[PDB]
């Protein structure tokens, strides 16, 4: 309910960049400043010959909103051979996914390709570049020598990621094995003590990776969407994934552990097309000091007061109990295909209850369908099921729908005055807003 | 068969 | 004026707390005149259904004279989105996706309008024979999006609003759903409207595929009675998605496809035979309770509607409108007729 909707901070990218389609903070503590990181996956680059490579951008909030683009690379094509370019980085999306954990800074190029050594190919592999302060160093661990359809030939890793406590980078790649997906996770490290920029398929000696299953796996898109926390009591970061076009798409979310990629427990969607897995979070929301598992199904459709069925989304909201168990409560959309769930971005303890919140997203809802963020307080019963707030979204439609709340982040306290923030993205226009909570420090 | 064309490899 | 729902129009009054309601009727008719769109599969996975088209023509119009005033028949096709991951752009592969394994594969497209409804079965029989195959990677392949442009593209295709509509959708595959789109960068959910330029989709490649409820809605706007004939395990697929897509009929086309024309004229027959109607109830504080009074005389909750319909028999809707409160007009039809009754509701406050 404390969240400033009078005066938020706005931010704006090129015309079509997509700017805002990844949000995150950075607040690297070394130094006291704090910043905000845009991804923009279709913004024009000063790299040779790249069209529409991607940019992820650095935006101040000290008293402006001017934002510059991190220089991961400045590079072209590189080249296998005379006139055999090895990769083609234009229309490659990078900064589709931004993580920073304190420091280092990951973002990703899912639709990066490149031509393997063995033949002329294109294979959608996918890219991903680490930041860790002074170094950049290039994560690409889904372009191997063993890639094609069958292997991670199409695999597009980072697609999306995730910082774990400890240190390691999850990302996952929907596209591997014909499209069975693939979660890889590997500390940072040994991916910037590893890296050789002559060596095309780099060797990581501590990595997990998930693994081939069977043929009727293929099309499940394990790693849509990914999630860390600890779900096995070792303290140690496990690895939530959504697999929405699994169980004949009902959609399942996987939980694995995160010492050895053990697999623990299953969600499993209830209604088929819904895309149960589109999104997925985790955080304690009911203050007991357990992670608490939310999944969205933006396509989720209720039974009507008629029986005719709407297409208003769902969120599974699952809290976590000692037993090795979870309760699982559904919270449904409020307008037809307004895609509630599509985000949802744990917020901290928003106003200082002892008990965090968490917001979600419906990309196409309210007015015009701009957009609309809904924010839910928790409990020591769990998720208070009737949003305590409403953020509209503000920028009318361009040739895309201005997308409010496609990405938002939360869980940091910007201005420094005790209560969590908020940052929102809308790709269709081409903004990311920020919201200060209002104190009730 | 895995893929469209995996009728065709077959 | 209405030959299958009587009445057409209605006109009511209400007040804060109370109710009213009336009786509606609908009445099926002897013979219909038939549309019928034969939208394919063609992708590489299709290759040895495609060739058995060519019996769907003159036996298929022979069959349906005995159940349909008049019998129309049109072609069309699909395979995917033409981009990747679900294609191969090399471009050697991104023309001819069979290059590998040394086939005359037609190059990818989305959807193709290849020939409009016409009573000349030889225009189909030809427009069938003369088609070939493409080719994808990827197994699931983009049939919502297609049958969606054919269901709102009515000068396109050629449905008359006299004739029972029917779309068939032929497939071996699960169907691409919405956003599954987001792999190749397609993060522009789908209109509805329809794009067909010269017969060809031209916007598969920059909007992602429709979601089955607005596919639904944009089916039921158009009368469109969709049969899903799917050849392989993933006719159960289809099978179970019936609940989510009212009015669409599935039909297992058996391994050698000799069962086409059967098909066909199986499942126009469980269409003609189904009545159950939905309401349009966009009145501000009003709300519906519609029972359909069976002719075997069974309370049906009428969303349901009625099974085992026939001519001279009509199934009765019971109406029931109440006011809860205030701030106009409702629409009950019977999904798959081209007939709706319209409740024009006065009331004063
Ligand atoms: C959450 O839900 C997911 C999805 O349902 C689930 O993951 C799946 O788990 C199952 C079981 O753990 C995986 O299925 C297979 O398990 C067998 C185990 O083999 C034993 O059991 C079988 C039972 O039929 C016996 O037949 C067999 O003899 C053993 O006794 C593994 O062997 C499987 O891997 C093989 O197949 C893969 C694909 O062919 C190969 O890539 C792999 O190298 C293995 O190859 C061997 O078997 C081949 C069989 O054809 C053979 O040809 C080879 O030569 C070689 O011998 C596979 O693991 C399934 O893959 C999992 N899928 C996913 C997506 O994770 C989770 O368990 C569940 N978690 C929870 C907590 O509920
Ligand atoms: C990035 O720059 C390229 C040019 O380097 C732009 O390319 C244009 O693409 C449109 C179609 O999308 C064409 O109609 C124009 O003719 C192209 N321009 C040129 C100069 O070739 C591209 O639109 C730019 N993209 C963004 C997001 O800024
Ligand atoms: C129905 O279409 C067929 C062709 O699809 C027509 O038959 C052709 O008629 C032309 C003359 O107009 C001949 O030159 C061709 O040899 C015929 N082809 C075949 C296969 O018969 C037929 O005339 C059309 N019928 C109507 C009523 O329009
Ligand atoms: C609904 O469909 C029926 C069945 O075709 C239509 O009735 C026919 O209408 C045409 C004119 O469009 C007449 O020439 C036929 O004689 C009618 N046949 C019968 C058996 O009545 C009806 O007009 C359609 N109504 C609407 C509103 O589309
Ligand atoms: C159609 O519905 C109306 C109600 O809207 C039915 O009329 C009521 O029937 C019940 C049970 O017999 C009585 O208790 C009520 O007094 C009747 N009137 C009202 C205003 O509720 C009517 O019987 C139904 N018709 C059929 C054929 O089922
Ligand atoms: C994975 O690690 C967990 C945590 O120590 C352990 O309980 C489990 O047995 C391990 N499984 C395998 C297969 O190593
Ligand atoms: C409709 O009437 C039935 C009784 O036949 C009742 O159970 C149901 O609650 C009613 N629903 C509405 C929306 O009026
Ligand atoms: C279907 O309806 C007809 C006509 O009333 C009747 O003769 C027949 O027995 C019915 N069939 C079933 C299975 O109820
Ligand atoms: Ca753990
Ligand atoms: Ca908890
Ligand atoms: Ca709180
Ligand atoms: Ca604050
Ligand atoms: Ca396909
Ligand atoms: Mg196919």
């Amino acid at each position: 309910f404390n969240l400033d909707v009078d005066s938020p901070a706005e931010y704006s990218g090129p015309e079509g960049s997509y700017f805002g389609f990844a949000v995150d903070f950075f607040v690297p503590s070394a130094s006291s400043r704090m910043f905000l990181l845009v991804g923009a996956p279709k913004a024009n680059t000063t790299q040779p010959g790249i069209v529409e490579g991607g940019q992820v951008l650095k935006c101040d909030w000290s008293s402006t909103r001017r934002c510059q683009p991190i220089e991961f690379d400045a590079t072209g094509n590189r080249d296998y051979a005379k006139d055999d370019p090895l990769e083609f980085k234009s229309h490659q999306w990078f900064g589709a996914s931004v993580r920073s954990k304190q420091d280092k800074i990951l973002a990703c190029a899912p639709l990066y390709h490149w031509r393997t050594e063995m033949k002329q190919e294109r294979e959608p592999v996918g890219t991903c570049f680490l930041q860790d302060g002074t170094k950049t160093v290039e994560y690409a661990p889904c372009r191997s020598q063993d890639i094609d359809a069958d292997g991670q030939g199409f695999c597009q890793g980072g697609f999306s990621i995730d910082f774990t406590k400890a240190d390691r980078v999850l990302l996952g790649g929907p596209g591997s094995f014909y499209w069975q997906g693939q979660l890889i996770s590997d500390q940072v490290a040994e991916i910037v003590s590893k890296y050789d920029p002559n060596v095309y398929s780099i060797k990581y000696n501590n990595q997990l990776a998930t693994r081939t299953a069977q043929a009727i796996f293929d099309d499940s898109y394990l790693g849509y969407s990914v999630a860390v926390g600890d779900f096995n009591g070792d303290g140690i970061d496990d690895f939530v994934s959504g697999v929405p076009r699994a169980a004949r798409t009902l959609g399942m979310v996987y939980i694995y552990d995160g010492k050895n990629m053990s697999s623990l427990y299953n969600f499993t969607g209830e209604q088929m097309a819904a895309y149960f897995g589109f999104s997925v979070a985790a955080t304690d929301i009911n203050g007991d000091d357990y992670a608490d598992v939310f999944i969205g199904a933006p396509l989720f459709m209720d039974r009507g007061s008629d029986g005719k069925l709407q297409e208003v989304g769902q969120v599974s909201v699952s809290l976590q109990r000692a037993s090795g168990d979870f309760q699982t409560t559904k919270l449904n959309g409020f307008e037809v295909f307004a895609r509630f769930g599509s985000a949802i971005a744990p917020l901290g303890d928003l106003d200082q209850d002892g008990f965090n919140d968490i917001a979600i997203a419906a990309p196409y809802g309210g007015e015009d369908k701009k957009g609309i963020v809904y924010i839910f307080n928790g409990r020591s019963t769990g998720l208070n099921a009737v949003p305590s707030q409403i953020l509209e979204g503000q920028w009318a439609a361009r040739s895309m729908p201005p997308s409010f709340g496609y990405s938002m982040k939360g869980a940091t306290d910007i201005d420094k005055n005790g209560y969590p923030d908020l940052i929102v993205g809308a790709f269709g226009v081409d903004r990311a807003i920020l919201y200060r909570a209002r104190p009730v420090g | 068969g895995r893929g469209d064309l995996g009728r065709l490899k077959k | 004026i209405n030959t299958q729902v009587t009445p057409g129009e209605v006109s009511i009054q209400l007040r804060p707390g109370a109710e009213a309601n009336f009786m509606l009727k609908v009445h099926p008719l002897k013979k219909y005149p038939v549309d019928l769109y034969y939208l394919v599969d063609v992708s590489a996975s299709m290759h040895n259904n495609i060739e058995k088209l060519n019996s769907v023509g003159n036996d298929l119009s022979r069959k349906m004279a005995f159940f349909s005033r008049d019998f129309r028949l049109g072609f069309g096709s699909y395979v995917d989105k033409t981009v990747s991951p679900y294609i191969s752009i090399h471009p050697e592969r991104i023309h001819n996706q069979c290059s590998d394994y040394n086939l005359d594969c037609m190059p990818p497209h989305g959807y193709i309008h290849v020939l409009s409804l016409t009573e000349n079965i030889t225009e189909f029989e030809k427009a069938v024979h003369r088609q070939k195959i493409s080719g994808n990677i990827d197994t699931p392949e983009g049939g919502f999006d297609a049958m969606l442009q054919a269901a709102v593209c009515e000068s396109h295709i050629g449905w008359r609003k006299e004739a029972k509509r029917l779309l068939l959708v032929m497939t071996d595959q699960t169907s691409h759903l919405a956003l599954d789109s987001k792999l190749a960068g397609i993060v522009v959910p789908n209109d509805g409207n329809c794009h067909l330029k010269n017969n060809v989709y031209v916007k598969s490649t920059t909007m992602e595929h429709p979601s089955l409820g607005q596919l639904s809605e944009k089916l039921i706007d158009n009368n469109i009675n969709v049969i899903f004939a799917v050849q392989g395990k993933q006719f159960h697929w289809y099978k179970d998605l019936l609940p989510l897509l009212p009015g669409t009929i599935a039909g297992e086309i058996e391994s050698k496809a000799a069962n086409l024309n059967n098909l066909v004229v199986e499942a126009y027959q469980k269409l003609i035979s189904e009545v159950k109607v939905q309401v349009e109830n966009q009145v501000q504080g009003i709300y519906f309770n519609i029972t359909a009074i069976c002719p075997d005389g069974s309370r049906k909750p009428g969303m349901e509607g009625c099974r085992n319909v026939t001519s001279n028999d009509e199934v009765l809707f019971n109406v029931t409108v109440t006011m809860k409160k205030c701030d106009n007009y409702a629409i009950i039809k019977p999904i798959g007729f081209n007939e709706t009754a319209k409740i024009h509701i006065h009331r004063n406050c």
